[PDB]
Order: structure tokens, then sequence, then C-alpha cells
């Protein structure tokens, strides 16, 4: 069978949390590194969000807000710096390693000074305030979770929504099952597995659409927007 | 992070 949780992938889990710790702490802290040396493809992937996430934000009854975002494992703040601070008046940013949220403020500018809080802080440790957020942005982080975690971080994250606001989950899948890298300690999950835990988090999907325009040699990517 | 398929 593939595999279906990261139950039947990960040996230790403090091993695969501190592993991919370690992995970050000696990554440059630049665009190349968030990207993994596919920084490239950054302004395609920024493009894309944002076109994506603007289909939320036409006037109506169900309009998200535009007072304040969430960028989770927001490394440098390559996503804060392109699309969310033109965007939203002010940003708060969370990722596990500390260097790179000190290089986002020289790597942001003078529209830095709009990021309120820098939280150094694994997701699977962070409980965002209640009622805080419109948009929570959450790219390229979750394979650092765990399943349990992840539902609970999402879970809390629910919790952080302003009305009408959205989760964006924006991540590689896997063709087929839970795939671990025991390299940079994360794991690449199928759809059907991603959709799972999103919905025993009580969430439900708004959109999904696949990234496009992408090299072929790397993991399909996929947004998701939830409430 | 994006990346090669494993
Ligand atoms: N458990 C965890 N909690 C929070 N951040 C984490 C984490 N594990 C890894 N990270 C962070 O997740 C990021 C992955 S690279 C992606 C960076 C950003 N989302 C972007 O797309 O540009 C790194 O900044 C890394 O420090």
């Amino acid at each position: 069978v593939p595999r279906g949780s990261t139950s039947e992938v990960i040996e230790d889990e403090k091993q695969f949390y501190s592993k991919a710790k370690t992995y970050w702490k000696q990554i440059p802290p630049t665009v190349d590194g968030m990207l993994g040396g596919y920084g490239h493809i950054s302004s395609i992937d920024i493009n894309s969000s944002r076109k994506f996430l603007q289909r939320f934000l036409r006037e109506g009854p169900n309009k998200t807000g535009t007072s304040c975002a969430l960028d989770c494992g927001a490394g440098i703040g390559r996503i804060t710096k392109r699309l969310l601070l033109p965007l939203f008046r002010e940003v708060d940013m969370v990722d596990i390693t500390e260097d790179f949220l000190v290089q986002a403020k020289t790597y942001l500018g003078e529209e830095g000074k709009r990021v309120r809080n820098y939280f150094c802080c694994g997701l699977q440790d962070f409980t965002p305030e209640p009622d805080s957020y419109d948009v929570i942005w959450i790219q390229w982080v979750i394979g650092h979770l765990t399943d349990q975690h992840l539902a609970e971080f999402l879970r809390r994250c629910k919790g952080s929504l302003r009305p009408n606001g959205i989760i964006v989950i924006k991540d590689n899948m896997a063709q087929e099952g839970v795939i671990l890298d025991d390299v940079d300690s994360s794991v690449c999950r199928d759809l059907d597995v991603v959709r799972r835990i999103i919905c025993s988090a009580g969430l439900s999907l708004l959109a999904e659409e696949r990234q496009e325009n992408l090299p072929d040699e790397i993991y399909h990517v996929y947004s998701f927007a939830l409430r | 992070r994006p990346k090669r398929i494993a």
C-alpha cells in the first residue's frame, strides 16, 4: 500500500523536528535558500498566488478583509514582501529559524516597518491570537509538521480568523502516499491525505488550484483556500 | 521548499 500517515514514515518525532531545525539553520537567508536552489521560480509563484488570493477580495458578503495577514513558515519574508505587504495593512510572520527573521528586517526594507510581530517559534508550538487575521498564508512548510501537529495547527488557525477570513495552504503534493525526505526532514503528502487533514481540522475547501509553469522535475504544487 | 521528485 502507499502510506497514508506520518506515523508510518517518521521513526522518531523529536528527531524529525530536530533534524529539520538543524537543516534550516545552515541554509543561507536568501530567496534561493528559501526555494532550494529554485529562486528563479519566485515571480511565477507570486503572480499565481496573487491571482488566487484576489478571488477572495472582491466586494460582496463574503469579502476577505485586508487589515492583517499571517505568513507561516515565512523565512526571510519572500511572500510577505511581494504578495502580502502590498495588500494588507499589517502582516505578522512566524518561523522557526531566528536567522531568517533577523534577515527579514533587511530584506523587507521600508515596507517591512508594517510587519508587526516576528514570532520565532515552531508552528507546532504557535497559537495565533483569536480573531486576528484576514488571511493566514502557509506555504512550503506543512511537510514539516506531523499529521497530528498539522491538524491541531490548522484548528488554532481557524480560531484566529476574522469574519470572512481564509487560510491558504500552498505546497508540494505527492502523486500518491506520504513520502519522507530525510535530508530536510519533511514529508510530501498526496492530495487525498492533505484533504483528509483539512477535514479533520473542521475546515472546508473554497478553492484548489494546480501551480502552472513550474520545471518538469519538481513535485507538483497546489494551493487550497479554506475556511 | 520546492524540490526534485525523489
Ligand atoms: N516546524 C516549523 N515551524 C515553523 N517554521 C518552520 C518549521 N520547519 C521549517 N520552518 C521554516 O519553513 C520555511 C520553509 S522554506 C519556505 C519559506 C516561505 N514560506 C517561502 O515560500 O518563501 C523555512 O523558513 C523554515 O525555517
